[PDB]
């Protein structure tokens, strides 16, 4: 019933930079991945950030732009979109990566099961 | 690149139908780590199959997944007008990255 | 008391092992068989590799 809460839609400049946050309700954050979904258009994978595994990976097309932090303190991921420009006015999801953990073991679940519920970014024009 | 997907598919009521998801062997043709999302108009997606025809508590079984090399499937039995969405693929990479299907429309006639 | 278990982990490596790789992470207590504490870890690719405790990266992953 866990749910992933994001910050409000911005209105930024070309050239400027939107960070973007996202809360998970409870105690500590899990895996995080951010999807952007431009008007009428498809899903697109910008990039991830896995706190357990201390690790951060972004998409080629996305890479050296985008940066994603995530907090265990205050359980916050998020997504730093630097340079930004036209083509970047979209609404951005985050979502959680889930893992399954009990006697038998751990078990990582390579899906997205709870989403945000997204940060519409309108860039000028 | 993306997952390739139709854009639309359309059926009349209780009629099931196959939606297409064709990867490369760098991600579908990988491994199992596959998935399906409902997504209705203006709202975030629903995870509907995860793995290849695992589906998470909630789901209705009408929704089932299929895997042969590198093409993916789901299909939708007994198709409802609730069902009238898009679908989206998805499938983790040998990148470590992740990779969305163009999606289809699905539509009740 | 009497133990029919022994130690599973023949070879061990300290290598990096990305979560999307991973299909199961089993810890195995110390003792029971074997005095030290074994991780196996079973990739995607259907290898099976065994990581020591207290490496660098599954250090951090004890705490959950």
């Amino acid at each position: 019933q866990v749910q992933l809460v994001q910050s409000g839609a911005e209105v930024k400049k070309p050239g400027s930079s939107v960070k973007v946050s996202c809360k998970a309700s409870g105690f500590s954050s899990y895996a995080i991945s951010w999807v952007r979904q431009a008007p009428g258009q498809g899903l697109e994978w910008m990039g991830g950030i896995i706190p357990i595994f201390g690790t951060a990976n972004y998409a080629q097309k996305f890479q050296g732009r985008v940066t994603i932090t995530a907090d265990e303190s205050t359980s916050t991921a998020y997504m730093e979109l630097s340079s930004l420009r036209s083509e970047d006015t979209a609404v951005y999801y985050c979502a959680r990566e889930p893992d399954y953990y009990d006697s038998s073991g751990y078990y990582p679940i390579d899906a997205f099961d709870i989403w945000g519920q997204g940060t519409t970014v309108t860039v000028s024009s | 690149s993306a997952l390739t997907q139709p854009a639309s598919v359309s059926a009349s009521p209780g009629q099931s139908i196959t939606i297409s998801c064709t990867g490369t062997s760098s991600d579908v043709g990988a491994y199992d780590w596959v998935s399906w999302y409902q997504q209705h108009p203006g709202k975030a997606p629903k995870l509907l199959i995860f793995d290849v025809n695992n589906r998470p508590s909630g789901v209705s079984h009408r929704f089932s997944g299929s895997k042969s090399g590198n093409t993916a499937s789901l299909t939708i039995s007994g198709l409802q007008a609730e069902d009238e969405a898009d679908y989206y693929c998805a499938s983790a990479t040998l990148l470590d990255t992740y990779v969305f299907g163009t999606g289809t429309k699905v539509t009740v006639l | 008391y009497y133990t029919s278990l022994r130690c599973r982990c023949v070879q061990e490596s300290s290598v990096f092992i990305p979560r999307r790789f991973i299909d199961r992470i089993q810890i195995l207590p110390r003792g029971n068989g074997c005095p030290r504490k074994e991780i196996i870890v079973w990739k995607k690719n259907k290898s099976i590799v065994c990581v020591d405790p207290q490496a660098e990266w599954i250090q951090r992953m004890m705490e959950v």
